[PDB]
DNA sequence: CTAGCACGTG
DNA sequence: CACGTG
DNA sequence: TGCGAAATTCCATGACA
DNA sequence: ATTGTCATGGAATTTCGCA
DNA sequence: CTAGCACGTG
DNA sequence: CACGTG
DNA sequence: TGCGAAATTCCATGACA
DNA sequence: ATTGTCATGGAATTTCGCA
């Protein structure tokens, strides 16, 4: 019934484990729901522990309503739920064996998934590094449902590295 | 002899006739309603000034009372300024009576990431083995980054920034001269990016007042919130970063968040005037916004200031002057005027420089 | 409670009648051009207000906005200022607005030998196993001593003073409180010969201003005299001290050794005006010139001044604050007002204090 | 035929030995010639050096044109003409064997070893500690032929430790 | 009261 | 040895 | 009894802390 | 329970030299 | 960029 | 190791 | 369409260097 | 071959609530 916003819920899950590059296993995908703006967190294990020093960078810039993910034991632990209460984020879960994120995050993990394997192929333990660099197109590849790129519909301007 | 000619009552343009003058013990006197003076020939006049002068190394007045006291002859403060102009001592060693230009408010930069404000706050008292912030402040909006590290280094900037680049990619950065942003490998980590790299002239921070300014909220809220308790900044950093950048300008009425994303995040007593608006709707009005901002006019000139011409003769500050030592280099020459508050000079060691006027005060006589 | 005779359409003080006010979701509402915002109850509004100031610390506006983003109560800023008016950690930290007042221009002392004024330059470069300038400047003329110590010892300044007492000896000595003036052996010292102890209000150099500021032209002159050369001001000084006392001051348009005397001495360019006079003849005349001075008068109050007023709470700057500290003691009172620019308060150690405004800051709220 | 000022003549002679005193045997007189001032330096020895050292001292005070003294070595140096000369003081000296002061300083250093003999009776050797008190004794004695002491000739003002 | 320290470059 | 003032 | 030039004065600025 | 000060050099102003 | 140092007193 | 900038 | 109070705005001051 | 800035709180001002 309320037009939706960045920030009004942050999805996530893990995507690992990955050939060990520099020492990092797992990538904490954050995506917003609205903009489908991306942040990935290279963290060396999916346990609450690196999630919450993960987020607690992201929360540092903005803090969402929701987090919606699935039901991983990182997502689920009981110090998650008081992490989250402390701050005022809402946690809602999918389902179990039923992921209920939406159109545009289910393509633009799946825009991740793809971009990850490009790595996986081209540099074999060189992912790490280039991160930041996917993070740039995953948030600079246009969309066709609304006519904008997350890094206009999240600043409002367009980029200075565009896709 | 131009001196032979008064006694024989001949007029000398600057020499009043309407006084005698005259000899007496082998020199040629004045009466004066200061009293009786001496005339000494053009031959000695240079002398007699140094002379004077050198006494103390005083300026104008305070030499040509010395002079008074015993010589009178036309002009004698042109006699006088015109070595003021040369004894270097002088030059290097007294201060300047002109206030600068008045200070440019440069335009607020257009569009978040169009450029960004870096700096270094430390040493602190060491919390978590951590020393130093780097800062980085938004141009438009104010929105700020902070990054703790245990050096100012160029390392701990790379490191840091790419973490902040990987939100975004700014058109420039903006930075003093410390030695971690004017290092090689800095300056090309920037050209990897296809970042401009915007340098602050040197010994002038309040050209990187964007990030200093915000220094201080950052430094003034860290002290509140550590009253009565060792300073362990470090767990603090993110909870000050975000409640400064949630924290109202009330001149703009905004904060640096809100002109960031045009809407607020799930912080404490979130604005929520745009929720009936759609997406579209609410980042429209945002370019309104961040145009319809306010923006600071240049203040008066100060009643004695002095704006930097081109060809005209100035001196550089010396940065750390040793005790006793000049606080001025020998006077150089202005190239270009890039603005009424910047300059390009010819330095002491024969190199091309970009100073603010700050650092400058015009050659005097 | 009070809000429920809002809903019985009842006005009460301050509540714009107007205004539609009901209830949604268990809360109290008010449709407003600002949008629709929450009318809490009083006991609420104390916390609510703790709540908005706590996020950063915020002044007045920044915090009201915070809360104008979700509530509305009659005079919010009344209950706003109410708390930052209390809240310690903002109080103690944060920075005045209010400027000092206008200076005080003291009587210039009306003889010579009627006060000193002492104090110490340095360390310096060592010359001749030498670091520190004892300065003694006589308040009237200006007449200046020039003394090099290897320490700021009590002792070095009395092995100094005494060789000065010889010459003459003066009512008044002013200092700064520094270890060698306020030390008891001094303090005893000065009471042998009947000289009166004066001291400055601490962290506030300007009142030994007389003396730091013939600082300067001794500094500055030691400095022209050492270009391109070694720093061995031992030797100089002497030098230094005949030439300062008998440098022109333009706006009395007379030297500290002439202020002294009444004449000349044997140095160079030597005024010889009162040659004709007898000494009676020309030392009337230096009584009519010692009065007949110039004197500055207190510059304009600046625009947001803050005089003290007895009774009045006031906070003092911290002196050494550590790094993260707060730069301002708790509040304390004025218990006697010396001056438009001096106070005596009560410090924070439970102690009678005077201090200058200049360290001082009226407790806003 | 010009009326006599302070600083127009400074009359000199030596006055010792005298007991050790920590150190210090002779003492320098330095008097001016109109106003009757006095400065006492406590040497070592009347060679130059001690008296240059002094007189260094003084001149960095004020400056005479003309120093007046007996044929004494430490006077009649070549050294000390050349310290003279550099300052522009002028050297005048009494013939030999036939002091040529003045009646106001005759009797002024009459005062100041009439002042000395005192100390030497009460004070055996700790005369040199209260040179300064001497010096502003004979500084602030009064005087018959004119209404004045030194110290209000000298400056123009009542002293703040009259005798 | 003014000395330090850090860093990166020849 | 710490604190105040410089 | 005025006009132009020259000498004096004013005064904001900065440094001493 | 003490207090800003003054050398400096362009500019503003007053004074001076000559009718 | 901010730490020092000096001194004299409990 | 010294110099520049902070 | 005016009046008093309340809310907003102005802005000099200081701190970041 | 670059450029001061902004939170702050009394005061000045504009706006609001009611006729
Ligand atoms: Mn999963
Ligand atoms: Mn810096
Ligand atoms: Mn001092
Ligand atoms: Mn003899
Ligand atoms: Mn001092
Ligand atoms: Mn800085
Ligand atoms: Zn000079
Ligand atoms: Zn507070």
């Amino acid at each position: 019934d309320r037009p939706q916003k960045p920030f009004d819920k942050f999805f996530i899950d893990y995507i690992g484990p990955l050939p060990p590059s520099q020492g990092y296993l797992y990538v904490l995908v954050v995506v917003d729901g609205m903009t489908g703006f991306t942040w990935l967190y290279p963290t060396k294990a999916p346990s609450t522990s690196a999630t919450v020093k993960s987020l607690n960078v992201l929360t540092s810039i903005a803090i969402p309503k929701v987090i919606h993910s699935d039901q991983g034991a990182a997502f689920t632990s009981s110090t998650f739920a008081e992490w989250a209460k402390e701050r005022g984020i809402h946690l809602e879960f999918s389902t179990p064996y039923h992921p209920q994120s939406s159109g545009k995050v289910e393509r633009k993990n799946s825009d991740i998934k793809r971009l990850l394997t490009k790595l996986l192929v081209g540099r074999p333990t060189k992912w790490y590094d280039l991160l930041p660099v996917v993070q740039l197109a995953l948030n600079n590849t246009y969309s066709p449902v609304l006519k904008y790129t997350p890094h206009q519909l999240l600043f409002g301007i367009d980029s200075n590295t565009p896709f | 002899a131009e001196l032979d000619q008064l006694l024989q009552g001949h007029y000398i343009k600057g020499y009043p006739k309407q006084y005698t003058y005259f000899l007496e013990d082998g020199k040629v006197k004045v009466s004066r309603p200061e009293g009786v003076k001496i005339i000494p020939p053009q031959s000695d006049r240079q002398k007699i000034v140094l002379q004077a002068h050198n006494l103390a190394h005083t300026g104008r007045e305070a030499t040509l009372l010395k002079i008074a006291n015993l010589y009178w002859w036309p002009n004698m403060r042109k006699d006088v300024v015109k070595q003021l102009g040369r004894c270097q001592q002088c030059l290097i060693t007294n201060a300047s009576n002109k206030a600068s230009g008045p200070i440019l408010r440069p335009d607020r930069p257009q569009k978040p990431f169009d450029k960004f404000f870096i700096d270094y706050i430390g040493p602190l008292p060491p919390s978590q083995g951590y020393l130093y912030v780097l800062v980085v402040v938004d141009g438009m909006t104010g929105f700020t980054w902070l990054y703790p590290t245990k050096a100012p280094s160029t390392s701990a900037t790379v490191k840091s920034l790419n973490v902040l680049t990987s939100i975004a990619i700014p058109k420039v950065i903006h930075s003093d001269q410390g030695a971690a942003f004017t290092s090689s490998t800095f300056a090309e980590w920037a050209k990897e990016r296809g970042i401009h790299l915007e340098f602050s002239t040197p010994y002038h921070p309040q050209s990187s007042g964007k990030v200093e300014r915000k220094n201080s909220d950052i430094k003034r809220l860290l002290t509140k919130l550590l009253v009565g308790r060792p300073t362990k900044w470090y767990d603090l950093l993110p909870v000050v970063q975000l409640a400064l950048n949630n924290t109202y300008s009330p001149v703009l009425k905004y904060t640096p968040h809100q002109l960031l994303f045009g809407i607020d995040s799930n912080t404490p007593f979130a604005n929520q005037d745009t929720l009936d608006l759609t997406r579209e709707e609410e980042l429209s009005l945002l370019q309104e916004i961040r145009t319809s901002l306010y923006h600071p006019s240049t203040p008066p000139a100060s009643s004695r200031s002095w704006s930097p011409v081109v060809g005209q003769l100035v001196q550089e500050r010396v940065a750390r002057p040793a005790s006793l030592r000049p606080r001025w280099h020998k006077p150089s020459t202005v190239l270009k005027v890039l603005n009424p508050r910047t300059v390009v000079i010819l330095d002491h060691l024969g190199n091309n420089r970009t100073v603010s006027i700050d650092n400058l005060k015009p050659t005097s006589h």
